């Protein structure tokens, strides 16, 4: 019983092993968002 | 390799957003410079004929 | 967009790899334990006495392994020791096997 | 970045589990021992009796 529950937990660790690799490539992933640093700086200059 | 290529795809966004910003020169002082001073005129003729 | 795809790919492919790391971490540790139990069972059968004195003797038999219980008991109880002690067979050597 | 900082958290996170179950993996043999051992003597003292 107690190898039993042992043995829960490890997978339950392995799944949250898992699920925090899989978010941090997610994280990873989220840099490649589209971000913009253009338009506006014409409209500074005419400004200007 | 999955940096390098991200690196290289927000050079190639930075680009994309300088080639957005030459358009907005484009939309702005090319035209809205342009439509400001062709109506600016407000045909002189008018003023001249005052 | 194109290259948006292919660092999600390859990120979810070291994500999976990272998931097949504490995974053989988990075999490491279980084949270390096993190396060291193992290793353990050697040691104790290496520090067995293989019957060289007479409480290995005593080792042969139920009975025996009674008068090895009591033996033991009198070594960890000295008020037990010096008035009793281990039986002639151990406490008394005969000069030859005739004897 | 944020995403990053992020990352750099749920990776210590990470190692922290992969500590947890090589705990918990050391555990488990141990108590896997434990029942060789006692499954062992059951069967030497049933043999016996």
């Amino acid at each position: 019983s107690r190898l039993k529950e042992i043995d829960g937990r490890l997978k339950s660790t392995k799944n949250e092993m898992r699920k925090t690799n899989f978010r941090m490539t997610e994280l990873k992933m989220n840099v490649g968002k589209v971000v913009d640093t253009g338009i506006l700086n014409s409209k500074i200059n005419e400004r200007k | 390799k999955n940096d390098d290529i991200n690196r290289e795809a927000h050079q190639l966004n930075e680009i994309r957003k300088k080639y957005t910003m030459r358009k907005s020169t484009i939309e702005t002082l090319r035209e809205k410079l342009d439509q400001l001073k062709r109506e600016a005129r407000k045909d002189v003729s008018q003023k001249i004929k005052d | 967009e194109d290259i948006d795809i292919k660092r999600k790919e390859i990120i979810n492919k070291e994500g999976e790899i990272r998931d097949l790391i504490s995974e053989i971490d988990a075999k490491a540790n279980a084949i270390n334990h096993e190396m060291r139990s193992i290793q353990r069972q050697a040691e104790s059968k290496t520090k067995s006495l293989t019957t060289t004195d007479k409480i290995g003797i005593l080792n042969q038999d139920q009975d025996l392994k009674e008068v090895r219980d009591a033996v033991l008991m009198v070594r960890e109880h000295p008020e037990m020791k010096d008035k009793i002690l281990e039986p002639p067979i151990m406490t008394v050597s005969a000069i030859n096997a005739q004897f | 970045d944020q995403m990053r900082q992020e990352l750099e958290q749920l990776e210590k996170a990470n190692e922290k589990l992969r500590e947890v179950n090589n705990s918990l993996v050391v555990s488990l043999q141990d108590v896997k021992n434990e029942e060789r051992d006692i499954q062992h003597e059951r069967e030497s003292e049933l043999r016996t009796i």
